């Protein structure tokens, strides 16, 4: 499954 | 920093003319995504043509493939159409049985 | 065997034509399961292998959302990076992301990875420890400092060393009648004359999988390194692999050659001579 993380670049 | 694609047309399954096949024009290694791939049968563009989900290799150049079903016929031509921004005019890259 | 479970996604940007393009793709192995396209009409997550199907509708909502919000975030990092790198905003530029864990035969963890990438190029890349992040250049080490602070890798490594193993364990159980394959490959030579003196010999090897293939050419003892054209692995469009190696030879000293397959599959590396 994929992952539910997102810091922004 | 733009990397032009590398085109290979081949058959699924080894050629029999008369038994239906699959058409494959494989294209990899290029770079940006945006590329045009037309299969052509006798020098016009075959209208049902899928194509993968866009993907890429290690070194971020890109690969695709696009395929339809052909009932190959030993005076039918075939060929693959791929037009990118790394290439002044549209290659052609026509099936040969031994590739 | 290994197994792996990977993730990719492309986020292409579009100056004055809409949205970003995103495609992400999800991988066991060699074979695709999930997909997403901006540009498709279901705008959800969908199926693309036979045994991912089973999953309910909390699945695929569950993948919707975080695939959406991946694209979301890399529409704000196109911006971003367009002002690290002093780019103006008419060209169209491209982030690449790939992440995933590999498992061993008995199901335990073996590694995690994480990179990304801009215009082709590495930008950064989290190392094998899932602990320290390695920058490609002084731009992309300004993203390495956001992320260190917010403590990015703790919150992903959870994920790659854990999560990622759950969900892969899960897909090659449901998926065991067809991702635990390995094909061997199909071998033959062909033999083509250019002229009347020298002739093409061409070595085959078909419907093996995985993909990973090593096909070297050789010459009494001698391996032809160059004068050896070799092209790249290619899908059948059925789960299987392709590729050829060829070397001119002349006329009449085909004997010399010798061809040499070595796959996974293959209990002893083959050796063929015309």
């Amino acid at each position: 499954a994929l992952h539910g993380g997102w810091t922004t670049k | 920093i733009q990397r032009t694609p590398k085109i290979q047309v081949y058959s699924r399954h080894p050629a029999e003319n008369g038994k239906s096949n699959f058409l494959n024009c494989y294209v990899s290694g290029f770079h940006p995504s945006d590329i045009e791939v037309d299969l052509l049968k006798n020098g016009e563009r075959i209208e049902k043509v899928e194509h993968s989900d866009l993907s890429f290799s290690k070194d971020w150049s890109f690969y695709l493939l696009y395929y339809t079903e052909f009932t190959p016929t030993e005076k039918d031509e075939y060929a693959c159409r791929v037009n990118h921004v790394t290439l002044s005019q549209p290659k052609i890259v026509k099936w040969d049985r031994d590739m | 065997g290994s197994h792996s479970m990977r993730y990719f996604f492309t986020s292409v940007s579009r100056p004055g034509r809409g949205e970003p393009r995103f495609i992400a793709v999800g991988y066991v192995d060699d074979t695709q399961f999930v997909r997403f396209d901006s540009d498709a009409a279901s705008q959800r997550m969908e199926p693309r292998a036979p045994w991912i199907e089973q999953e309910g509708p909390e699945y695929w909502d569950q993948e919707t959302r975080n695939v959406k919000a991946q694209s979301q975030t890399d529409r704000v990092d196109l911006g971003t990076l367009r002002g690290y790198y002093n780019q103006s905003e008419a060209g169209s530029h491209t982030i690449q992301i790939m992440y995933g864990c590999d498992v061993g035969s008995d199901g335990r963890f073996l590694r995690g990875y994480r990179q990304d990438a801009y215009d082709g190029k590495d930008y950064i890349a989290l190392n094998e420890d899932l602990r320290s992040w390695t920058a490609a250049d002084m731009a992309a080490q300004i993203t390495k400092r956001k992320w260190e602070a917010a403590h990015e890798a703790e919150q992903l490594r959870a994920y790659l060393d854990g999560t990622c193993v759950e969900w892969l364990r899960r897909y090659l159980e449901n998926g065991k009648e067809t991702l635990q394959r390995t094909d061997p490959p199909k071998t033959h030579m062909t033999h083509h004359p250019i002229s009347d003196h020298e002739a093409t010999l061409r070595c085959w090897a078909l419907g093996f999988y995985p993909a990973e293939i090593t096909l070297t050419w050789q010459r009494d003892g001698e391996d032809q390194t160059q004068d050896t054209e070799l092209v790249e692995t290619r899908p059948a469009g059925d789960g299987t692999f392709q590729k050829w190696a060829a070397v001119v030879v002349p006329s009449g000293e085909e004997q010399r050659y010798t061809c040499h397959v070595q796959h996974e599959g293959l209990p002893k590396p083959l050796t063929l001579r015309w």
